[PDB]
RNA sequence: AGUUGUUAGUCUGUGUGGACCGACAAGGACAGUUCCAAAUCGGAAGCUGCUUAACACAGUUCUAAC
């Protein structure tokens, strides 16, 4: 390991194509070195699942899994670091910061990257981003343990009365990406109708389905991008239609938040999707069926704006990641900022909405705006602003209704 | 109501300014200024008639549609598409149609590359045509109207007209209104009948929703249309973004002869190298067939993989944000797309074989010149430890590693004895660890055999009477002035378009004539290099296909590879001989008759050489392809016969218009600089280099060589500032900016990462000393044109360009933005220091009499 | 689609034009005492103690109204 990498004023994006021991081999040694160098260190993880994986891979070293107490190096989810930073408690001074999955899309993740970069620029930090796709990546077909046999084809969007045999005729397990649970249900119904054991995954069903996936019984697995992160398959083919959805802002007069329809995925997303296969040099049939060109200008998405809100409201003008800089207003005064943190943490409001509310200085209790919305500002309940996240799924609607009622 | 019609209405409901801006939100647009100028002037070559050329290039490049055989274009218009297509590998015959007439474009006859095979026909409406057998079809017919129904109907008529032409052939058809239902259905029926997809071209402005139906592609029409419409909607305001620019297309010149184009390679000579490459990647060696290589022989391909704005400078040079050139310099891309484009338009040519008289003349001249150049020095082999020194003292780091390694040296020895036998095993270079050892080794061998050209300064001004090797920027001015003192006509400095691509075989032979002076041991190796890796070259390049990037293997015989050691020496040599010949023709010693006859008597020419050669040589400054020549009389501005026949065509001027020569030597451009003369307080004169500052500013706002490392980017900024304080102090803006930067970075952050790659930069500013003393050393102490050696004491006797002169060279003085900047640089520095942290901070502002 | 600007003023260069010349300098810029420059004075000219023109032709001068 290049020991000079541990100098302050040094932030390095390292990488290792999926597996490779990036977590299985390198990370414990890195923490070992930092411990030997006696460095107060932080580790940032994208999601609870990845956190558990790192916990498994961190057997032996003292890590404050946010435990007993009085360690030196801590580990936590990225958004946790974001929120803890937002809360007015002086953030602990870590000398070194390791951050996994740095190509993540959570606004909290973007803001964490920005803050870490700025702290390095302050000259009192050392940063290590261990991800396979930086901002500025365009290599959607990067390295792999085994070469990936690509092919562009006619990936069907709905169920097909007949045809598309190349889909089912495979001798190997197929991992297929779908943009919504409903579409997954449809395609799974069709595949099972052809007598292929299938398995559908989603944001909620992942906990119950993942271990079943860890068994060897299944053959054809449909999923959304939840499987895009840390989901070991040992599959054979991937069908990645390069169609997806995302919560994007939309101005069109009233600036709002809309859950996008089917859409070509970002270059990095498609890269990760393709890399969800071909993680073993033993295998050969690393087939990848793509039917789209990755999106051109993701500059319209909203998580950039929300991350800007988080960074600006954070307690020197706050500045993003250099390569992500290409995408000081949203900062609010004391009481309004506290209200924003509250509405995010207590009311479970997604970041954009909470910032919009806190801009106008409505204290957490008041819910006048929840019905003061215009005629067209209705739902199928008239909030001052529209965000399909607040009413996309029935569970989301129920939670938002609870919040608007004052029950949350 | 489909989304497309929603957007159509919404657009209809806009106003002049709103529509005017909205049509240009976040789109690529090609610079058509220069082309407009050249066409208004009346040029015939190197110019896309319209913006159609780039538009079709965007498709052709991605292979979404591939011209082949006979190509028929309908609605050819001014004919951008036809001309662009003419210069492609498979294309054989191009016929373009249009109704022509009032309110309609007309073909503009030109003579860009491949013009000889283009037949454009006005006065013929495509609608009434007897569909002919087409190998490739192009159609760009569309008449937009505010009424969507009208566009839909026109589209329908178009599709009806163009159905009977698709007989299993590559095609691209414009579709103007794709968001009308009947249109969608007809497209779907045609797709089922033929296949192919529907695509949007980023060049097309926001004001329309056109797409193109193309042969090679699949997908879903409806969803794509919806995506386009959603994009446009999102782009109505979208906090409007300025449009990105790209460089226009070139189309060479001259007639295109297919039968003489492709090359037959000496497979016995390069076979071992090709075979070794194929063996090394024996998995992915897939011989392609979409290889666009006209004049380069092909060998196969194999799988392969794939600017940043320095913050420190950006924060301290705010006023230059609106400056178009400063931004333009930044938005240049080196992706495989760019490299392929450059290769297509620049290197895949073929220069005609010269007249025999020219060949004999050049032979004579080259012999004489080489004999002169060796009047005192004598070649020697180079040595390994010298190569070690050159590497160590300055891929640099890995290079040091490899040189200090051992196995590399054994590899070198083995390949070397192969060379002694007369074959070459890894001498292959790339047009940008084991294979990397091979590459570095080949460089080493070239250094060993041809390093004496540089290590011994064969071309120093003292030795070669014209070269300026080893002078550096601070002396080219003085050299130019001394030229200006010699009697004669005006001064000319003609830049040769793509010099490297313009080296015919005879030039290489002449350059090889130097082997008539080495010692057998050396001669064998030099012959090896010349005849195996210079006259038969093998190159790896990158190409993007609709699967990813792949390396392609090509080979050729001409066109010296620009990465090679000894390139500078040979370039200077060939340039010298060329200019000498041009002077000869100017003085009348050479005529057209002398060029024509296969055997012109050598006595006259040799006499002229041995009598006046050194004298003529002392009238030139030559550095690579850059030349400054002062002939005795202005007939030199007409000696274009020999120059063209040798194939060194000038840049940006018609092939027979006379040269245009300056008289004031402070205007003649040279190595991308001009030079100014200044008077100091004592009256002592200085000669300093000046270039339009915008280039300087942009080049110091680009943080290439560093992904993201503020500690690095700051040091690069400091390095740029010091170079500014050493070679450009006479520009006010530059001096202010430099002082600010130097006071805005820790006073012990030693810079690195060379600020320039020119050979004419000795890099006196990469030290860590105090500028003033080093400035004294550079310009006062060690300047031979400095009679009075009284050192300057403070940055106040240091001169300044005259106000109007500084303005004339791009300075921002006199404008309010600069004024406020000038006032508040103190806050700017404070902010940047804050960003940096707690390291020391000296203040260089009080050096100017504005901050005391 | 491509092709694309149009009219007014301003700003460059020329030409005609007696048509400007000096003195000074508020202020401005610049940071090298380095350049501009309103006012004011005087000179001259013209028609009678007031004016320093006027217009043209081209600028890839810009600014605005279709
Ligand atoms: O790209 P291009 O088609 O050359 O731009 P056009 O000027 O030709 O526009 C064609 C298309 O656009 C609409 N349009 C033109 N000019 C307009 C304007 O000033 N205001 C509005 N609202 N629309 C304008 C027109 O419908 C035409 O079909
Ligand atoms: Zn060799
Ligand atoms: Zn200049």
């Amino acid at each position: 390991l290049e020991e000079e990498m541990f100098k302050k004023r040094n932030l390095t994006i390292m990488d290792l194509h999926p597996g490779s021991g990036k977590t299985r081999k390198y990370l414990p040694a890195i923490v070992r070195e930092a411990i030997k160098r006696r460095l107060r260190t932080l580790i940032l993880a994208p999601t609870r699942v990845v956190a558990a994986e790192m916990e498994e891979a961190l057997k032996g070293l003292p890590i404050r899994y946010q435990h007993t107490g009085k360690e030196i190096v801590d580990l936590m989810c990225h958004a946790t670091f974001t929120m803890r930073l937002l809360s007015p408690v002086r953030v602990p001074n870590y000398n070194l910061i390791i951050m996994d999955e740095a190509h993540f899309t959570d606004p909290a993740s973007i803001a964490a990257r920005g803050y870490i970069s700025t702290r390095v620029g302050m000259g009192e930090a050392a940063a290590i981003f261990m991800t396979a796709t930086p901002p500025g990546t365009a290599d959607a077909f990067p390295q792999s343990n085994a070469p990936i046999q690509d092919e562009e084809r006619d990936i069907p969007e709905r169920s097909w009365n007949s045809g598309n045999d190349w889909i089912t005729d495979f001798a190997g397990k197929t991992v297929w990406f779908v943009p919504s649970i409903k579409a997954g249900n449809d395609i799974a119904n069709c595949l099972r109708k052809n007598g292929k054991k299938v398995i559908q995954l989603s944001r909620k069903t992942f906990d119950t389905e993942y271990q079943k996936t860890k068994l060897n019984d299944w053959d054809f697995v449909v999923t959304t991008d939840i499987s895009e992160m840390g989901a070991n398959f040992k599959a054979d083919r991937v069908i990645d239609p390069r169609r997806c959805l995302k919560p994007v802002i939309l101005t069109d007069g009233p600036e709002r938040v809309i859950l996008a329809g089917p859409m070509p995925v970002t270059v990095a997303s498609a890269a990760q999707r393709r890399g969800r296969v071909g993680r073993n040099p033993q295998k050969e049939n690393d087939q990848y069926i793509f039917t789209g060109q990755p999106l051109n200008n993701d500059e319209d998405h909203a998580h950039w704006t929300e991350a800007k809100m988080l960074l600006d409201n954070i307690n020197i003008i706050p500045a993003l990641f250099e390569p992500e800089r290409e995408k000081g207003e949203y900062r609010l005064k004391g009481e309004s900022r506290k209200t924003f943190v509250e509405l995010m943490r207590r009311g479970d409001l997604p970041v954009w909405l909470a910032h919009k509310v806190a801009s106008e200085g409505i204290k957490y209790t008041d819910r006048k705006w929840c019905f003061d919305g215009e005629r067209n500002n209705q739902i199928l309940l008239r909030p001052r602003w529209l965000d399909a996240r607040t009413y996309s799924d029935p569970l989301a609607l129920k939670e938002f209704k609870d919040f608007a009622a004052g029950r949350k | 109501e489909t989304l497309g019609e929603k957007w159509k209405k919404r657009l209809n409901q806009l106003s002049r300014k709103e529509f005017d801006l909205y049509k240009k939100s976040g789109i690529t647009e090609v610079d058509r200024t220069e082309a407009k100028e050249g066409l208004k002037r009346g040029e015939i070559t190197h110019h896309a008639v319209s913006r159609g050329s780039a538009k079709l290039q965007w498709f052709v490049e991605r292979n979404m549609v591939i011209p082949e055989g006979r190509v028929i274009d309908l609605g050819c218009g001014r004919g951008g598409w036809s001309y662009y297509c003419a210069g492609l590998k498979k294309v054989t015959e191009v016929r373009g149609y249009t109704k022509g007439g009032p309110g309609h474009e007309e073909p503009v006859p030109m003579s860009t590359y491949g013009w000889n095979i283009v037949k454009l026909m006005s006065g013929k409406d495509v609608f009434y045509l007897p569909p002919e057998k087409c190998d490739t079809l192009l159609c760009d017919i569309g008449e937009s109207s505010p009424s969507p129904t009208v566009e839909e109907s026109r589209t329908i008529r178009v599709l009806k007209m163009v159905e009977p032409w698709l007989k299993n052939n590559q095609f691209c058809i414009k579709v103007l209104n794709p968001y009308m239902p009947t249109v969608i259905e007809h497209l779907e029926r045609l797709q089922r009948k033929h296949g192919g997809m529907l695509v949007r071209n980023p060049l097309s402005r926001n004001s329309t929703h056109e797409m193109y139906w193309i042969s090679n592609g699949t997908g879903n029409i409806v969803s794509s249309v919806n995506m386009v419409s959603r994009l446009l909607l999102n782009r109505f305001t979208m906090t409007y973004r300025r449009p990105t620019i790209e460089k226009d297309v070139d189309l060479g010149a001259g007639t295109r002869h297919v039968n003489a184009e492709p090359e037959t390679p000496n497979m016995d000579v390069i076979g071992e190298r090709i075979r070794r490459i194929k063996e090394e990647h024996s998995s992915t060696w897939h011989y392609d067939d979409e290889n666009p290589y006209k004049t380069w022989a092909y060998h196969g391909s194999y799988e392969v993989k794939a600017s940043m704005i320095n913050g420190v400078v950006k924060l301290l040079t705010k006023p230059w944000d609106v400056v178009p050139t400063v931004t333009q310099m930044a938005m240049t891309d080196t992706t495989p797309f760019g490299q392929q484009r450059v290769f297509k338009e620049k290197v895949d040519t073929r220069t005609p074989k010269p007249m025999p008289g020219t060949r004999k003349v050049m032979e004579i001249t080259a012999g004489w010149l080489w004999r002169t150049l060796g009047r005192n020095k004598r070649p020697r082999l180079c040595t390994r430890e010298e190569f070690t020194k050159k590497v160590r003292t300055n891929q640099w780091d890995s290079a040091r590693a490899a040189v200090e390694d051992e196995e590399f040296w054994k590899l070198v020895d083995r390949e070397r004895e192969l060379h002694k036998q007369g074959k070459c095993g890894s001498c292959v270079y790339n047009m940008m660890r084991a294979i990397w050892y091979m590459w570095l080794g080949a460089r080493y061998l070239e250094f060993e055999a041809l390093g004496f050209l540089n290590e011994d300064h064969w071309f120093s001004r003292e030795n070669s009477y014209s070269g300026v090797e080893g002078e550096g920027l601070h002396k080219l001015g003085y050299i130019l002035r001394d030229i200006s003192k010699i009697p004669g006509g005006a001064m000319y400095a003609d830049d040769t378009a793509g010099w490297d691509t313009r080296i015919t075989e005879d030039d290489l032979h002449n350059e090889e004539k130097i082997t008539q002076q080495m010692d057998p041991e050396h001669r064998q190796l030099a012959n090896a290099i010349f005849k195996l890796t210079y006259q038969n070259k093998v190159v790896k390049v990158q190409r993007p296909t609709p699967k990813g990037t792949v390396m392609d293997i090509i080979s050729r015989k001409d066109q010296r590879g620009s990465g090679q050691v000894g390139t500078y020496g040979l370039n200077t040599f060939t340039n010298m001989e060329a200019q000498l010949i041009r002077q000869m023709e100017g003085e009348g010693v050479l005529s057209k008759t002398d060029l024509e006859n296969p055997h012109l008597l050598e006595k006259k020419i040799t006499q002229w050489l041995e009598t006046k050669g050194v004298e003529r040589l002392k009238r030139m400054a030559i550095s690579g392809d850059d030349c400054v020549v002062k002939p005795i009389d202005d007939r030199f501005a007409n000696a274009l016969l020999a120059l063209n026949d040798m194939g060194k065509v000038r840049k940006d001027i018609p092939q027979w218009q006379p040269s245009k020569g300056w008289h004031d030597w402070q205007q003649v451009p040279f190595c991308s600089h001009h030079f100014h003369e200044l008077i100091m307080k004592d009256g002592r004169k200085l000669v300093v280099p000046c270039r339009p500052q915008d280039e300087l500013i942009g080049r110091a706002r680009i943080s290439q060589g560093a992904g993201w490392s503020l500690k690095e980017t700051a040091c690069l900024g400091k390095a740029y500032a010091q170079m500014w304080a050493l070679m450009y102090f006479h520009r006010r803006d530059l001096r202010l900016a430099s002082n600010a930067i130097c006071s805005a970075v820790p006073v012990h952050w030693v810079p690195t990462s060379r600020t320039t790659w020119s050979i004419h930069a000795h890099h006196q500013w990469m030290t860590t000393e105090d500028m003033l003393t080093v400035w004294n050393r550079v310009w006062i102490e060690d300047n031979p044109w400095m009679e009075d050696k009284t050192p300057v004491t403070t940055w106040e006797d240091v001169p300044y360009l005259g106000k109007r002169e500084d303005q004339w060279c791009g300075s921002l003085i006199g404008l309010t933005s600069r004024a406020t900047w000038a006032q508040n640089i103190l806050t700017a520095i404070q902010q940047v220091r804050s960003l940096i942290g707690n390291e020391e901070f000296l203040d260089y502002m009080p050096s100017m009499k504005r901050f005391r």
